[PDB]
């Protein structure tokens, strides 16, 4: 009974409804009648275009500001060469107006848009915060294409204000229910840059999104890493298409690309599935996209099977997100326990890593204590340790299950001699696992050279139920 | 830094 859109590019947008059943599967949860119809999503980008005419409709003031200016109105500065059109893009991706005559659609036609102009400026940590924790109370999701600088070779996350900005968001946000942080992973794929040295995808506070080509292949921008919890479709070879949405100065373009335009997408479709139940917590959310993501049509080199049976890649986390699966999965879940951490501090000396390190350790999971977890969520691993070719190093953990999470492949561009400083990897590949049992770190040299240095410390860091 |  369902009529779709009638837009003159809906059909060029191939990842969001197509017969070759390699989409999102949107259509899908329109089909159930969902849209995001009293959803707000937040775009912390650039700016907005808000009079753009495939935006107006639903641009919502009260999800927008101006941080840069210090002003609300969130409006682009233009210049020749279009520098601040990249919020306009992402926003039009997850609201753009439907049966309008006008451009495509938006994975949620119906939610409230709004944008915050953060990125065109000196990008602070104040202003990260006051970005980041902006109407906590009125904005759902807040969706963010941007980061730390993606050369392959840093190690960066946010300062304490943006921390405490993600903190009391997923605290407090939507009324006890936590604000829900979609992140890009990035485009550092050509340097061979490590999504788990990003603090913002790293963090468990934020879904942290990948990409995939439309034949089902590993962009080359993007970025590999055990932090990342799902993908979406996005731009790859020139024979491959790309992302159709709104674009400044009130057009509309076919070639939005790279990592940025799958957040946007992820932010969508979470729109629609918190309209499928809107007392689905930041966590609640969370385990919804393991549970229905979809690996079958990705290629990757690296699929493995965890501990509870889900396919997994460092490539793409779960898989593709399935809107509809999303939905469907939405209305009849039951919120989950409260979040339990278990803290398991693993070192009893420093220990040298040579040519290769190993380290076991046997773990109770806090068995009789409060916080005792036989179900995982994310899980952590704090180190610190010091090397003279960061670059160089692997790392990997295996969980008691036998899942083996890469919390950091070699970065051939990483020449630091800093090491890292209670650094917290962060792997979803053994979420729903029994974490007992016996933990393997493994350290080793990538490289024929004669590295040195030392692991000083190692805490396993356990989220989850019981 | 931050990058778009
Ligand atoms: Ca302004
Ligand atoms: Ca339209
Ligand atoms: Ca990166
Ligand atoms: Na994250």
């Amino acid at each position: 009974v369902y009529q779709e859109p009638t837009d003159p590019k809906f059909p060029q947008q191939w990842y969001l409804s197509g017969v070759t059943q390699r989409d999102l599967n949107v259509k899908a949860a329109w089909a159930q009648g969902y849209t995001g119809h009293g959803i707000v999503v937040s775009i912390l980008d650039d700016g907005i275009e808000k009079n753009h005419p495939d935006l107006a409709g639903n641009y919502d003031p009260g999800a927008s500001f101006d941080v840069n200016d210090q002003d609300p109105d969130p409006q682009p500065r233009y210049t020749q060469m279009n520098d601040n059109r990249h919020g306009t893009r992402c926003a039009g991706e997850v609201a753009a107006v439907a049966n309008n005559g006008v451009c495509g659609v938006g994975v949620a036609y119906n939610a409230r848009i709004g944008g915050v102009r953060m990125l065109d400026g000196e990008v602070t940590d104040a202003v990260e915060a006051r970005s980041l924790g902006l109407n906590p109370n009125h904005i759902h999701i807040y969706s963010a294409s941007w980061g730390p600088e993606d050369d392959g070779k840093t190690v960066d996350g946010p300062a304490r204000l943006a921390e405490e900005a993600f903190f009391r968001g997923v605290s407090q946000g939507r009324g006890g229910l936590g604000s829900i942080f979609v992140w890009a992973s990035g485009n550092g794929g050509r340097e061979h840059d490590s999504c788990n040295c990003d603090g913002y995808t790293n963090s468990i506070y934020t879904l942290s999104i990948s990409s995939a080509t439309q034949f089902g292949n590993v962009p080359w921008y993007s970025e590999a890493c055990s932090s990342t919890l799902a993908t979406t479709y996005s731009s790859g070879n020139q024979n491959e298409k790309q992302i159709v949405t709104t674009d400044l100065r009130q057009k509309c373009t076919e070639s939005h690309t790279g990592t940025s335009a799958s957040a946007p997408l992820a932010a969508g479709i979470i729109a629609l599935t918190l309209e499928a139940n809107k007392n689905l917590t930041w966590r609640d959310m969370q385990h919804l996209v393991v549970q229905t993501s979809k690996p079958a049509h990705l290629n990757a080199n690296d699929w493995a099977t965890n501990g509870v049976g889900r396919k997994v890649s460092h490539s793409y986390g779960y898989g593709l997100l399935d809107a509809g699966a999303m939905v469907a999965l939405a209305q009849n879940w039951t919120t989950v326990a409260p979040q339990r951490k278990c803290i398991i501090d693993i070192l009893t000396e420093p220990k040298d890593i040579g040519k290769r390190l190993e380290v076991r350790k046997t773990v109770t999971a806090c068995l009789g204590e409060p916080n005792h977890i036989t179900r995982l969520e994310h899980a952590q691993a704090r180190l610190t340790l010091s090397y003279n070719r960061r670059g160089d190093l692997a790392i990997h953990l295996v969980s008691p299950m036998g899942t083996r999470s890469t919390l950091l492949a070699a970065r051939p561009h990483d020449y630091s001699a800093d090491g890292f400083n209670d650094w917290a990897f962060m792997t979803t590949h053994s979420w729903d696992e029994d974490p007992s049992g016996e933990w393997v770190l493994e350290i080793e040299n990538t490289s024929e050279a004669n590295n040195y240095g030392t692991l000083t410390k190692f805490t396993l860091v356990l989220y989850g139920t019981a | 830094x931050r990058v778009r």
